């Protein structure tokens, strides 16, 4: 509480809880529009998920 | 329901080697697959045990138990989605083209999860993998879903 950790969580939650790392995002979900999501993830580790 | 498909009873006469109209419990997994049902082997195992049925001791069957077990497996055919089969193998190899290196698919199909023999793995790759060592799984999963 006194750290700021709990306050950073607060401010976050005013917020977007779950946050996926891009590769961790590719792999697990490529399969959803398989062709177009795989291309995105492979073509730009980030731009992909996009 | 009949739609009463009486050809399931005619196929039971093609799998019973004694002609007495009974099929052992060890054949029921492969005959559900030959009637157009793909229950996983753990599912076929569970159901059996679930019903205090031991596949470890001698077994016989009657058509009156095999018919309702095929009808209990027939609801699970909604799990056979080809989007997830092609996307599984698309996450298994890099680049934008559907090719698994030969030995990657052979060792994964024999040792990961439900063990497929390497004889059956070679019979499922025979023709779809050429001498480049690259299995095109777009046509490979197409031909696996043709049977």
């Amino acid at each position: 509480r006194c750290n700021g950790v709990l306050e950073g969580i607060r401010i976050c939650r005013k917020g977007f809880p779950s946050r996926v790392l891009y590769a961790d995002f590719k792999q697990r979900y490529r399969v959803l529009n398989a062709s177009a999501i795989p291309e995105g993830q492979f073509m730009d580790s980030k731009k992909a998920s996009e | 329901s009949k739609a009463a498909a009486d050809d399931f009873k005619e196929a039971f006469l093609l799998f019973d080697r004694t002609g007495d109209a009974k099929i052992t419990a060890s054949q029921v997994g492969d005959i559900a697959r030959a009637l157009g049902q793909n229950p996983t082997n753990a599912e076929i195992n569970k159901i059996l045990g679930n019903p205090s049925k031991e596949e470890m001791n001698a077994a016989a069957i009657t058509f009156e138990e095999f018919l309702p077990m095929l009808q209990a497996a027939a609801n699970n055919k909604d799990q056979g989605t080809f989007e997830d089969f092609v996307e599984g193998l698309r996450v298994f190899d890099k680049e934008g083209n559907g090719t698994v290196m030969g030995a990657e698919l052979r060792h994964v199909l024999a040792t990961l999860g439900e063990k497929m023999t390497e004889e059956e793995v070679e019979e499922l790759m025979k023709g779809q993998e050429d001498s480049n060592g690259c299995i095109n799984y777009e046509a490979f999963v197409k031909h696996i879903m043709s049977v």
